[PDB]
């Protein structure tokens, strides 16, 4: 074979490519937003006090003082750590109250408490689907569902974008394919993900197609309420109750706490038989601690005052409307976005040759505005990693707190400042 | 590869007959599993399990029986030992509520009694940080009065604060590296930049024992992936070499990059990593280096700065560093240090970065609180009391337990203390029979470990002061008397 | 303190054979079980094997 | 590969019978060789060769004997037909010294007489510049007159002149490329730039026929060689393919670099490079081009700047452009043409750069006179003529023995018209036969052809006036009918 | 094995090394002496005015107007081209007059003319020895010999410069490893490679013992006399009548006739036996055009020049022993060569750490002599190719032409000079 | 004009067989060695070949 000389000079020659490569320095991401003080409405970035429209606070329960003081007591009680995961004297009380509401509020059997908000979604699906199923995921999926399925090594199908005719194709192609070879079919399971209100795109799934798919080709739905959980419905219980769908249906509705109820974690809600499975093969539970018991306290105070009062869902949909109605109109940019959602975009409406320029543009809008006393950001992807790589967009975000006021003026320094910078 | 101190530990071997015994238990256990799960088949005894419910029941079934075989008929019976819950912080002592279950650990029922003085050797605070009171706790409560619980933002958008940015320049501090960055979980640190680092046509060099957050970063990323044997450092050189040379398995091209996935103590063996000569192979075959140092942190140095102070060798030169604050600061989070290239090419293209909500603000004021008390600046000495408290305790503890006749395992010097059980109904006995003293301990089994090895892991602390270490081992002592848990040849 | 010992080499047995973590009925269906095979066995030996192996026994005991 | 205008070359097969006959013969030369060969040794025959001095007769034998087989019983016998010793300007017609010998070609006496008025069919001066008058020799007389013959020391040191510099220029305007060097001989440019140029760890990809100079030069770097078939663009492409994936013979790392050496026209059998399709997969592949122009530099093309002129194509395409002025501008040297990286490179580790001496004052003078002529930049219509005037020769003598029933190689454009004999004896037969006839024909076998294939290369010029050529083909008319030498099926 | 795809993505990725390396600009060799004029005594270098102690002419025979004028003549009558090989009506009659004249020249029965100096030597090596053979070259060898020696695939045993002790020690080794394997050294050819008169040393060969090892030990002796052919014995024979050695013991000679004749060429003298496979397995001879015939008939005047008066040789002697006493004191420079040796060197007595500044120092040495109207040069090696590598030096070639004055003048101005500059 | 066509026809004979290029004496040994070895085989044709093919030889030529 190969003698020991060449060996020890093949190892004198290889030199490996750098760790990390070169950076241009002209990067947008590199420079960050330095929000001195609170998130909250009226903050201060980058020195220049602004109106706040690009944080995900839709209830405005960041800066409740019900909530703060239920966080300090909880804090007085048991301290800011928990020192251990689920499994090993990590499992506090207010861990389980906090399930335990949940639970009812979303009139559900069991739901299961995460740290972190990418992990409930990115380790929710890993544990159902294995090797060899087939998942019917829609295109436009937030990155947290993308890197779940592959996590997992199932058979991705990226459906089109809330076109149930693309999906009723796909299953049917399934439906040949099983009648080709039906012994291995009577071992793999069928899973539909998708997303109760898209935050790449801002529209909302049809639910009742969707059920109707599911029980005629024996599919199963997971749905992700993340944007949804707290914002639609009369009650405010996610796109099922918007729709009327029985909470039955649906398999298992993961979503997370850090939008609404304004604390850091996630959860994921279903009878008893889909959850218990991740307390043992969930890897964001097994190998990781558990949240710290002021951060569950203050989520727990939230589903209090989401309980006791259901109008401000009511208030932040007529905000919603009343935003959406007004943003028709500005000469350079379209929104990309319903008179429902909270969370909306605006997109360029003619792209030039090149993403940059376009992401430039929109920096420009972005500063613009920024000076003028009302804060945006705009949609931060990762292009080199996307499956599907949704166009440049800012963001607005709307919120009950903000008064109808601010709201016209935030639609008219948007007009005047789009309609300068795009001529 | 040169140790300025003595690297002694010791692995005793596994005994012949304990060998011998748990796989007649682990039969037993086994064939009695599946006339259990026969009678639950054929309806003839009653399941406490949910069924799928009725207009689902023509689905394709969702779980496989066989796959949940271990966890029905071998977890659920000692079920009892986990998720024990506590309900006082979890300092030298944490009170444990209480529950009984009628259906043979299948559902649980709460008493009305709460145990209250368990002597707590399952909980992490090595430094012990976890109190309810202090200057780091009335810190955060301003913090939570200023500028309130959670924020709701990605880090890239408008979820950046200050404290954010005090924190990353304290732990650089801290460190003695260039840079670092901070998330909100350990987990997801490793998992959201292990991808970002390298590609496909790159090869991922892991030992055998890492951590689940390790092996998923690495199969999350497209780069081959190669096992080897725990802290061998021969197997390690052998697999360099033949990496180096033969190159890509299909097409024969040399490697993009190879990197090492290490971590600063093994919690389950309780080793401590080989870090010169892992360093002087690196050096050596031009490699990089990727060093968790979740348990090492704050433990381990005559300071406190790691395993590279424990060493005494350069930060410099390793690649990138890890680490975690749930165990020893006190408060959840996770950090990466490096070079400033490699600290901005992760904040532009780290995954939790982009579409991950931030730390909170109580949480990182109390980890700036813990970094400022451990360097000193704070002023008082508490940081020197700890450090030297720890290690006595850990002295103390491996010396009384290995002369009593236990099999322990790792480094002397490691403040994790895996003793030995080697069967499946001593694990539960275990367990159950500490708690019946006032002693809470962590007991591990199969999913976790090796299936002849079970283990009961302490965790000690800068908490516990002389006493309680003498209580915990006088009932450690009479149990091991009571199950036959002293297993050693060479000591007694 | 003879019952003593004979208690704790029960529970020795219980601890070694995992029929600590089964359920009593279970415990019945393994004892049954050792109980009968084990007298089928001495049976064996008593109809089959020679007599010469209870000679040694006794000679050992005693 | 587009092809301008068309390419239309002929290369008919060997037929059967000549092919056996050609055997035939070659097995009775053998057997009759060794005949001679048994009774040299046993001293029964006198022997005209030169035996080592007695005192040197213990030592190991200089030559082994079946190593100069061929030399001694083949082609000493139609040795005659070589080294015709010339006594005048090698032009339209040459005089050649009459020799005779009388033991059978081993020694020649010069008889007093000379053969005048030979036509010259042997002589390489395509564009006619071969005159022992004209603006040319003036000049040349000039610089003899002043710098004196040859130059004392090498080009680093004191050996560069200014004439040196100013053929450079005038060369690198010539071709078009950006600048050149110019050496003292052509087989010492390939041999001594190509070793410059490449290494181990790098491909060389040669054609099956390049000249012996272009093999040394890839001999003498450590490069891997390897040989696909004779304008057979097929085989280069799967050996670039191959050499590409397949990477390097024993350690599979890639190539270094990818080297293919090409020839402008191949003297023996008269064929055009496919220069549009090497190009094409060069630049598909991504390899480097060296191109060997010593035969086309001053023939082919409308105004004769190369091979790159008669295609059309880019100069700036091809890497590495080789070229000899001792073809046609009638002066012994060589150049190589490329961009400014690549000369100032060669101008530093070129090895005649360091060690050889430069070329010689009067040579260049006539080197710059010529180029100067064929450009136009002495203002008189030379340039034009001689180049249109080659063309029409060279289209008329192939149609015209192509139209008299023989074997004719090579695309219809070039000037040398390789005959095909075929035979061992017909080889001599012909020289002889035409040498009495009053033409001079140059006849190649086994050494530089295969076997099987023996040539008569006739090399056509401008100096060749209509009359000479209707005498030439006469004589060749009445020649191929005397010895049977019209071997064509298509065309009689 | 492969699938297509891989493959075409492999040769995609695969991207080839530069062509050619980028070359430092601060490289001495890259700038060129521009040489106006002929390069003969008093010429005029960049630009001044400097006596020639650079150029290899020691006869001083390149502007001789004899020379000139036979040149003319055969000029006038053959033209400047040859335009053929040896084979191919390309032997005029100048080139047998001349390889007569050689012949005669040097008491020795063939002669046989090569067209370019540095062939000559590397194709005579390659002719004779095969694979298999083994050679015993001197280690101070100049480039030509070592690329002979490469050329051919021979075995090099390289002996320390002008040892006998270690070229018997070499020679008994082979005997030693003969008597191992008499098959195979029955059929194997021993050559010693040497030189004349070293161009990297300046120092002349022992032939006394060399030709008696060669006797004792069945070798064979190819001398290379290029630098000693026209300086050396009474009537310029070269080093074998330095030394009287017969002729006959030494089995080929080769020599140019660039330097000392002044016409480019270089031509290999031997036995009949020896040089007639040379005239067919010699590729610089067969595959290549032949010497222009006015540089063939300026040697033959050159050669008849030689044999008319051979007082030259005892001039150039004095002027050589003149020079060297004289150079004798040198403040930091050693001169190395001989009394007899018309072109020596002068090194660096002390050398630095790095090549690099002695070679600038000589540099600086070479002129700030030139501007005080002496013309130097220095030896220039490729360094990546040389297998022994020597250390940088000026050179100094003398000249029967050259007067005594001139020779004190140079001495003292690089006294001074290298006194001044190596402080 | 028979006498010439035969002597080129011979020319023709030394230019196929390399005879050409030989010695005089050469051709006479390899002209020798042909007439030999061709009488050997009509004479072992006579004996041992039928006849029947000398017939069909001489219906071929008339």
């Amino acid at each position: 074979d190969l003698t020991v000389k060449e060996k020890e000079e093949l190892i004198e020659e290889w030199q490996p490519e750098p760790l990390v490569p070169p950076v241009p320095k002209d990067h947008p991401a590199l420079n960050y937003n330095i929000v001195s003080g609170p998130p909250s409405h009226k903050t201060v970035v980058n020195g220049k006090e602004c109106i706040n429209f690009a944080s995900f606070n839709f209830l405005g329960l960041l800066d409740n003082p019900r909530v703060k003081a239920a966080a300090l007591a909880s804090l007085k009680k048991y301290g800011v750590g928990t020192c251990g995961p689920r499994g090993f004297y990590g499992t506090f009380d207010v861990h389980l109250d906090l399930e335990d509401r949940l639970a009812k509020f979303m009139k559900t059997e069991e739901a299961i408490i995460y740290s972190y908000g990418f992990a409930t979604i990115a380790s929710a699906i890993p544990a159902y689907s294995k090797r060899g199923d087939i998942v019917f995921v829609d295109r436009a999926a937030c990155f947290a569902i993308q890197k779940g399925l592959q996590a997992s090594r199932s058979d991705i199908k990226l459906f089109k974008h809330n076109d149930m005719a693309d999906l009723e194709r796909l299953l049917k192609e399934q439906e040949i394919e099983d009648q080709k070879n039906p012994r291995k079919a009577r071992v793999t399971r069928r899973f539909i993900v998708v997303e109760g209100l898209y935050m790449n795109t801002g529209t909302i799934c049809p639910l009742p197609e969707l059920v109707k798919l599911k029980y005629k080709y024996k599919a199963r739905i997971f749905l992700e309420e993340s944007l949804s959980f707290g914002v639609l419905g009369e009650h405010g219980r996610g796109v099922t109750e918007h729709y009327g769908i029985n909470i039955d249906d649906i398999d298992l509705i993961s979503a997370n706490m850090e939008n609404a109820l304004a604390s850091i974690g996630g959860f994921c809600c279903g009878r008893s038989f889909v959850i218990d499975h991740q307390r043992l093969s969930g890897q964001g539970y097994c190998f990781s601690a558990s949240l710290p018991p002021l951060l569950a306290a203050a989520a727990i105070e939230a589903l209090n005052i989401m309980e006791e009062n259901p109008g401000i869902f009511a208030v932040l949909k007529e905000k919603c409307g009343q935003i959406h109605k007004a943003l028709q109109g500005i000469s350079g940019l379209k929104v990309v976005g319903e008179s429902l959602s909270p969370a909306f975009h605006l997109q360029l409406e003619e792209s030039t040759g090149s993403r940059e320029q376009d992401v430039r543009l929109l920096q420009e809008i972005v500063d613009q505005c920024m000076n003028r006393s009302i804060a945006l950001t705009q949609a931060r992807y990762l292009e080199k990693e996307e499956k599907c790589l949704p166009p440049p967009s800012i963001r607005v975000v709307v919120t009950v707190e903000q008064t109808e006021e601010e709201l016209e003026r935030a639609a008219s320094t948007i007009k005047e400042v789009a309609q300068a910078v795009l001529l | 590869g040169l140790y300025k101190r003595p690297f002694n530990e010791a692995f005793e071997e596994t005994p012949m007959l304990v060998a011998v015994l748990t796989y007649v238990g682990y039969g037993v256990l086994t064939l009695f599993g599946y006339l259990r799960d026969f009678l639950r088949y054929w309806r003839i005894e009653k399941c406490h399990h949910a069924t799928e419910r009725e207009e689902q029941k023509d689905f394709v079934s969702l779980y496989q029986d066989f796959e949940n075989f271990y966890t029905r008929n071998l977890y659920m019976r000692i079920r009892d030992n986990w998720n024990r819950p506590i309900c006082s912080v979890p300092g030298a002592r944490v009170d444990i509520m209480e529950r009984q279950s009628h259906d043979y650990n299948w559902s649980f029922k709460y008493t009305g009694n709460i145990i209250k003085g368990v002597i707590n050797m399952g909980s992490y605070n090595y430094l012990g940080f976890a109190r309810n009171t202090g200057s780091c706790q009335e810190a955060a409560a301003k913090v939570l009065e200023e500028y309130g619980a959670g924020v709701c933002s990605t880090r890239q958008e408008i979820g950046n604060l200050d404290k954010h940015e005090e924190l990353e320049e304290l732990v650089a501090r801290f460190l003695g590296v260039e840079a670092a960055m901070a998330y909100g979980m350990g987990f997801a640190t490793n998992s959201m930049n292990i991808p970002a680092l390298v590609g496909k046509g790159c090869l991922i060099l892991s030992d055998e024992l890492n951590h689940a957050s390790l092996v998923l970063g690495a199969r999350l990323s497209g780069a081959t992936i190669r096992i080897f044997k725990h802290n061998n450092m021969q197997s390690l050189e052998k697999l360099l070499k033949d990496a180096i040379v033969y190159g890509q398995p299909r097409t024969r091209r040399p490697w993009k990059k190879i990197l090492i996935l290490v971590e600063g103590i093994y919690s389950m063996e309780g080793s401590i990593v080989r870090l010169p000569e892992v360093i002087a192979l690196k050096k050596k075959y031009k490699a990089y280096l990727y060093l968790d140092e979740a348990h090492s942190i704050g433990a381990l140095g005559p300071t406190g700065r790691g395993v590279v102070e424990y060493f005494g060798l350069d930060p410099e030169d390793v690649d990138v560093m890890m680490g975690t604050f749930t165990k020893s600061f006190g408060a959840s989070g996770g950090y990466i240090g490096g070079k400033k290239e490699l600290i901005d090419y992760l904040r532009t293209h780290s995954h939790s970065a982009v579409y991950a909500t931030s730390l909170s603000p109580p949480v990182v004021e109390q980890i700036i609180t813990s970094m400022k008390c451990i360097m000193g600046q704070d002023g008082t000495s508490l940081g020197k009391e700890c450090v030297q408290q720890l290690a006595e305790n850990t002295r103390y503890f491996r010396r009384r337990l290995k002369e009593m006749g236990f099999i322990i395992y790792g480094n002397e010097d490691s403040p994790v203390v895996p003793l030995m059980l080697y069967m499946p109904a001593k694990i539960g006995a275990f367990g159950r029979e500490m708690l019946k003293r006032n002693i809470g301990v962590v007991v591990v089994g199969f999913p976790a470990t090796p299936i002849i090895e079970s283990r009961a892991r302490f965790c000690l602390s800068a908490a516990h002061t002389k006493e309680i270490l003498d209580t915990a081992l006088k009932e450690i002592d009479e149990v091991g008397d009571l199950l036959q848990l002293k297993y050693s040849r060479h000591r007694l | 303190r003879a019952w003593k010992q004979m208690s704790w080499f029960y529970y020795q047995y219980l601890l070694v054979t995992a029929l600590y973590m089964l359920e009593p009925w279970e415990r019945t269906v393994f004892n049954s079980m050792l109980v009968s095979i084990v007298g089928m066995a001495l049976y064996t030996g008593y109809v089959f094997m020679p007599q010469h192996i209870m000679a040694i026994l006794h000679y050992f005991e005693i």
